[PDB]
């Protein structure tokens, strides 16, 4: 690590007050979850909303597609907190999101 | 986000200079006075859905455009994003009393409520208004003298105003 | 917000989505790419009704 | 405003897909759906000042003290108040019966309605007795699939009041 | 995101009142057509990788210069996303179409297309070009009679054609 | 598998909430619907050896250069597993059918398409003509909805396949 | 999580076959009486808050060692943990229900429920005997006729009679 | 694109750290082994167009009916793509033997290799005919090292398309 | 943005999103009762601060003699004017987190980035150690009863972190 | 990210054509040298630490305002902060070097990098300044003779001395 990092220096955005209920039930995005991974056809749609939610859908091609975190996700030895990770910690999205911008 | 004390020693440290007899004097005479302060903070945490529904009650009795059909307040989730607001902004004055610095509601709370009321089409004089009249109900509550020793809370009393005030405007 | 177990998804009304606004890159020049108003100096390869 | 139509367009747009057999399926039993439904909003929409009359008097009747001085029920400005809350209830519900969705009630009525409850000090069986009211009194004015559907829609709504 | 029906309701509840009879029976008369409707989505939804294919070869046999070392469609991942911009239009004009209403293509779709695009370096003018001959190809298969039957849905033709140029004009 | 009470019911408990009515009255659509997929699915296991035995040649015809030697086609086992292949994506179809989704044709023929294919070197097109030649038969077989369902799944295939 | 007509359809695989004719019979007795199925379970979902009152009630009642202090329900937390427990319970007996397979319930939560309640403490026999009780509080609102059509529903009361018990006899 | 000096200087920016002795060590064998890389990618510059057509030839030779009318070889515009693609992944082989790297292969050309060819249908096996051909010519053109970096490049290419 | 007790009331309430309860203004009441000898504390270092930073600095030299030959960090007046002004620093900002009641003075003026600038310019933290060892030991002389335990509190906390 | 053989590579795709006898032998020379650059490289990342505190000692020898009570180095943090940019920035030099193409350097470092330091407050001329004492401070470690084999390096010293002037001019 090192030094603390600097002020957030907040400011009003939706996420921040959400008390109520979102405007439009179907507005309001899924939120998929440990129980979608136990079906089969539920486990591939997990996996192309992760894909979808990091990669932004035009990076989702089958040179792309990590295998060996899709494996272990299958088997149940990977928490969707690291197959995030593991996306993000990626030769696909370092070389297509991080070197542009 | 710094209380009276951060301030005092932030711009002590911008000149690089130790903290005065004067600036020490007052700031023991800004503790001496913190038990009047949580005085006030609870009568403004004590009594704020009393605050919120007089605020309400009084800006839907002045301006019926609110609460009909096509109106900002109306549809009844509307309803419930008005009274969550004045409950934060309520908060934010409660956090700042208790500091006596306007710092966490200028940075926590009014950063940018202008520009997403503009956005989300809300009336801003409107809700500088409802912010104006929870200040009017709170100060009542704040003179309330039942089961708290008589004293002088003047400079307190200017402060929530002051406090209330930077909010409506910052909104309006 | 999302914890261990949940996906990460965005917390707004998706009417306004993020992917759509946000492009992976925004204006930058890009080396394989060429510029609008140049046009390409190479092999025609072949001559179809031009 | 969610709807059988809207939830289909969300389910195929979340996987990236266009619609398949099941949504179209879906699709139609809305599109069938819609007749008895609409009879039922016409049945409602022509009989609205009764419904609306009846309920507000059920509500003073069964909640005799809410009617006197000191109470929230007294004075003409709260029961006109009253009867344009039950307006809303009913003019929520026939948008529900026209969407053949829960989408208007959820989107108007269901959502804050406790926050909003607990600010005004508005009871919750007020608007639970006169949907009650409405229920028997649709009874008497629709049958068959209309008369179902108008129920399960009071219904819906008695539910996320209770 | 509304459909025609939520549409209705939206409009009815700003002006405060009960749905008229005869935006009822207009109602009634969109439920009655919906098989039709339903049909037409279908054949988007079936000829899909049909009409993006015919779109795709007509386009760059009309414009090489996307195809060149060097041009926006030159790689086969640039080429992939550009089938996939095409395959996105076409979903959400079937969206559309079903819904019967354009919301989904502004709201989900359009938003901030060219933006998006400009921002890219996308070539504007081409993607429209490439919505039209999508607009062109997806004509042939609504109007194709085999396995359904056979009535008069001028009106679909017509709405189906008015999103495929709303999506465009968007773009342009 | 998937199906449509199936659907309804994952999405019901993963909210943990009990069934709204777009569930109930959905599922109360798939029940209508079973008749006339019931009859089409009958109607599709009755006359299966004819409509592999035309898919095979059907195939041939479109593609040739797969029946001379050193190509896939070649050998007498090789067409036994065409035919068995056509089989399994007849008997799905029907599966579908009873089934009211693409559930069965998802996870028992879609799950991992491409890389099988792939990896032994097996044409699609192959498969997607002879799908083809199944629908044209089914235009003559079937008559009324259970033709439509019959021929959607079909479609879902295909639209798998490319 | 499987469906009559998924389980058919497993066994057909299973066995490599196509579905046979008996099958399709009995799958089309189980779709044409679909709409009893219905009735049954959505009277069950809108009763339900009524049925777990009185099940809370009861079990109060005759089991008492609960309510003081010491128990394993004292707590008020804990009456939402409870209450939420046989709420969940009847929903996936619901779930049962309409699915018209045991499967949907055996494997969610009654594989795991086991090593929870053995870890917990709760004895589990009160548990099983708080679902036979409010078995028999939902199914007096499953007699109840009224608002709708007459008709027979002994197949549905021995379907659930099988579930519930089955649920039981899984927690003892 | 990616090379080894970029996977050397990317790893050392993803951990944030300087370049040690390992990265400088893995940059010394590319400089290295850059002479018998640069030799390759001069001899196949050198004879190109011998290599194109002869590929071209061997595609046709391997599927005679591609060339008949109705299929994908029929017609001057359709082998004039031909010729052009076998010319794109010869110049991608040389680039990335000039690179010493497999990035302008897997940037250029196999990323979206398998969309772009199920959507206008080509056949992988085409390709892996030409670069089978262009494998061999490969061995007569080149000598001892700058073969073998040749054949490993081809042979990336052969296996991202098989 | 310091880290105080008002402010750590404050930012633990809004992280919750509730009001702030009984036990927060609770605590602040705790505070403010501190304030007056941790202001007493102060001023008595405040006034004493020349004094205090001279002995500082000899006392360091006499701690460390080997840094006082030719060649060596502290040969040389600039070095000299750099250790008092550095000691004067330290001093000061005691003072600051005295006033504030809490360690947010010292924790972001002196003790975020201590190691790195310590590393960067050779400076050993054995000196500091010292020095302030010897303003504590005088403030154990100058301060009497409350105050001396305040003051001592913040002193052992920047000995720590510079440890 | 590109070094010289991919910007080669991407120059000679978009003229769409094979890479130049020219060309080929202009990286045939760049990697004859490359052992050399690889000298250079390793004298930069071996002598970082002495590099930025003889920067550093020299900077606020020059610039004493920055070390005073209120300038821009001068709590603990803000020169761990000054600190740590130094070292960043010979970092992504040092990777310019090894690639020998300042893209990794303009791309991943400089890029944005005033519009930063105008947010923060920052003097772009003293980060400047800095950066031309690395420059000196660095050119005295690639000169170094001993260890190494005797050779003329001119062109790295060059290469080393545009990049440092590359990034003050950016930053500046
Ligand atoms: C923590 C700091 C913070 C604040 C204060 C904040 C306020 C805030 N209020 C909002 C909406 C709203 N705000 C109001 C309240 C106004 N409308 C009527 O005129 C009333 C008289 C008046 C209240 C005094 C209403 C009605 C909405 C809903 C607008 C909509 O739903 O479209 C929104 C947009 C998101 C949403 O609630 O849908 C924000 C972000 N957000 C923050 O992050
Ligand atoms: C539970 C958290 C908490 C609170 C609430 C608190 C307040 C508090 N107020 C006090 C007296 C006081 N309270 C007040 C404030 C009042 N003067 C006017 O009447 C105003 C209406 C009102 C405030 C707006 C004053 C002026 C004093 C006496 C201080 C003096 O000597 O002037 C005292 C000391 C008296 C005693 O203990 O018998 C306390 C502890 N301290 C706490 O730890
Ligand atoms: C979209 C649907 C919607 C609902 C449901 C709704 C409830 C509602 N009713 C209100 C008025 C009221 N509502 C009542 C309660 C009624 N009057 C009594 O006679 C009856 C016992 C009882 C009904 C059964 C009263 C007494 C008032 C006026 C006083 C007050 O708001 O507290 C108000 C406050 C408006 C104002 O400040 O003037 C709301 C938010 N608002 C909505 O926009
Ligand atoms: C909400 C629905 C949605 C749309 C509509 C959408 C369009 C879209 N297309 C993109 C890329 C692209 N789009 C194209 C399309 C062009 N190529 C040729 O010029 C054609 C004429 C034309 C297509 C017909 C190309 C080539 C790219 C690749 C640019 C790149 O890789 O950087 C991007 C950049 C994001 C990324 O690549 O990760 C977006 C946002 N994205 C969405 O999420
Ligand atoms: C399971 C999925 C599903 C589909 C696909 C579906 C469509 C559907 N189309 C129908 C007829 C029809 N379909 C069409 C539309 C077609 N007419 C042609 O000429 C046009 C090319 C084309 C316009 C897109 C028309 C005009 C009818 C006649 C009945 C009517 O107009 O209402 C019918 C009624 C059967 C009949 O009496 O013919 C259905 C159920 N419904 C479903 O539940
Ligand atoms: C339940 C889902 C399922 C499907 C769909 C399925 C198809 C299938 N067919 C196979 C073999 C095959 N299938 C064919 C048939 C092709 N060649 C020609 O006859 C025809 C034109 C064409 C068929 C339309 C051939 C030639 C092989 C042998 C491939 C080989 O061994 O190289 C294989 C590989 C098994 C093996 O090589 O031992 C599969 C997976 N299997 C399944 O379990
Ligand atoms: C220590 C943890 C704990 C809490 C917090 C708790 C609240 C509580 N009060 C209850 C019943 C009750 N609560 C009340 C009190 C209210 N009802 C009337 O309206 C009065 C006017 C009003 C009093 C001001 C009454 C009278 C009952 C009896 C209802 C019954 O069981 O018949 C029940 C139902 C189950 C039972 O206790 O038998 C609970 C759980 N119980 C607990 O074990
Ligand atoms: C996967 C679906 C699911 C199941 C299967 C489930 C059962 C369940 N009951 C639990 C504890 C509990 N279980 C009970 C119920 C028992 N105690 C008495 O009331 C009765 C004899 C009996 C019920 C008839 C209670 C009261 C607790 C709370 C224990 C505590 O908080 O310490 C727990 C521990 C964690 C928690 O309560 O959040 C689970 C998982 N909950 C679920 O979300
Ligand atoms: C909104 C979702 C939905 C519901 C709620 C629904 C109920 C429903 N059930 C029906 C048929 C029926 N439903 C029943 C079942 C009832 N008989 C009694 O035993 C029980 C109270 C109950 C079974 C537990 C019967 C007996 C019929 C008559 C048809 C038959 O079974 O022969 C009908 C047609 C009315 C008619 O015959 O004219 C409706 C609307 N349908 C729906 O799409
Ligand atoms: C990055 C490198 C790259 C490659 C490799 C590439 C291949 C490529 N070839 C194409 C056309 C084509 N390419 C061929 C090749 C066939 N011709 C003969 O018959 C042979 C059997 C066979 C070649 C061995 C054919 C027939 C077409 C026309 C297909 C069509 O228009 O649908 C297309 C469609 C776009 C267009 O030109 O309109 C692509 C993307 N594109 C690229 O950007
Ligand atoms: C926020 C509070 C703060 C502190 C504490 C601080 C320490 C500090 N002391 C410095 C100089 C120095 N300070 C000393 C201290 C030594 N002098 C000798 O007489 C003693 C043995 C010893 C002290 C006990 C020395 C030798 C240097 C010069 C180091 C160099 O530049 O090489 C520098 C570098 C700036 C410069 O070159 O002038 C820092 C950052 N800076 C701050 O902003
Ligand atoms: C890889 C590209 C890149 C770089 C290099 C970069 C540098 C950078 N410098 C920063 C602050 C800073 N930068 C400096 C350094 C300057 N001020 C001093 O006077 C010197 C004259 C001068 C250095 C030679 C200082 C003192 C700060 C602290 C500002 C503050 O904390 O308020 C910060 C933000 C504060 C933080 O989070 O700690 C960044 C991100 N950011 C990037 O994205
Ligand atoms: C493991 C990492 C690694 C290191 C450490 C390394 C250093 C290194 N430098 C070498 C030659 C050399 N090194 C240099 C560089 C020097 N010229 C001037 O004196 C400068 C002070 C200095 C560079 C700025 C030169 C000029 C040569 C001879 C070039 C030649 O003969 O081709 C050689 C080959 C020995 C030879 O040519 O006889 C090595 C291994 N190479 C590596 O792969």
């Amino acid at each position: 690590m090192g030094l603390p990092l600097l002020d957030t220096k907040y400011s009003s955005k939706p996420h921040r007050v959400a008390s109520i209920p979102a405007v439009n039930a179907e507005d309001k995005p899924w939120v998929l979850d440990r129980y979608d991974l136990r079906d089969e056809q539920g486990l591939q749609s997990f996996i192309f909303a992760a894909y979808r939610q990091i990669f932004s859908e035009h990076l989702i091609l089958e040179s792309n597609r990590q295998t060996e975190l899709e494996s272990q996700l299958r088997n149940g030895k990977l928490l969707v907190k690291d197959f995030v990770r593991g996306l993000g910690k990626s030769e696909v999205f370092r070389r297509l999101v991080l070197e542009p911008n | 986000m710094n209380d009276v004390f951060t301030r005092a020693i932030a711009q002590a440290d911008l000149k690089g200079s130790f903290l005065l007899e004067s600036d020490l004097d007052k700031l023991a005479s800004f503790a001496k006075e913190g038990v009047k302060r949580l005085d006030a903070v609870a009568a403004l945490t004590n009594n704020a859905p009393a605050i919120i529904s007089d605020a309400a009650h009084k800006l839907f009795a002045e301006q019926q455009e609110l609460i009909q059909p096509g109106g900002n307040a109306y549809p009844h989730r509307r309803m419930a994003a008005c009274l969550r607001d004045m409950e934060i902004i309520l908060r934010y004055v409660s956090y700042a009393l208790l500091a006596g610095d306007a710092s966490v509601l200028d940075d926590r709370c009014l950063n940018g409520l202008r520009e997403t009321y503009n956005a989300l089409g809300t009336p801003t004089q409107s809700v500088a208004r409802a912010v104006q009249l929870m200040k009017d109900a709170a100060m009542v509550h704040l003179k309330s003298t039942a089961n708290v020793t008589v004293g002088d809370c003047s400079s307190l009393y200017s402060e929530a105003a002051t406090y209330f005030d930077k909010a409506a405007a910052s909104i309006a | 917000a999302f914890g261990e177990d949940t996906l990460p998804y965005q917390r707004r009304p998706l009417s306004q989505p993020f992917n759509l606004t946000t492009p992976r890159l925004a204006d930058i020049f890009q080396d394989d790419q060429r510029s609008p108003w140049e046009r390409y100096a190479g092999p025609k390869f072949f001559v179809g009704w031009k | 405003s969610r709807t059988v139509i809207t939830e289909v367009i969300a389910t195929a747009d979340s996987q990236g897909r266009f619609l398949n057999s099941t949504e179209l399926q879906a699709a139609f039993g809305r599109f069938e759906r819609a007749v008895p439904a609409i009879e039922a909003a016409r049945a409602l929409t022509k009989n609205q000042d009764a419904l609306v009359k009846g309920a507000v008097q059920a509500v003073f009747k069964k909640f005799p003290y809410v009617t006197q001085p000191g109470e929230k029920g007294y004075g003409d400005s709260n029961q006109a108040k009253c009867a344009r809350d039950i307006g809303y209830y009913l003019r929520f519900i026939t948008y529900s019966l026209v969407a053949s969705g829960t989408g208007p009630l959820d989107d108007y009525v269901i959502a804050g309605l406790r926050e909003v409850n607990r600010a005004f000090n508005l009871n919750p069986l007020w608007y639970i007795e006169a949907l009650n009211y409405i229920k028997g009194e649709t009874g008497k004015l629709l049958s068959g699939q209309s008369k179902t559907e108008a129920l399960l829609y009071i219904d819906h709504a008695i539910n996320a009041l209770s």
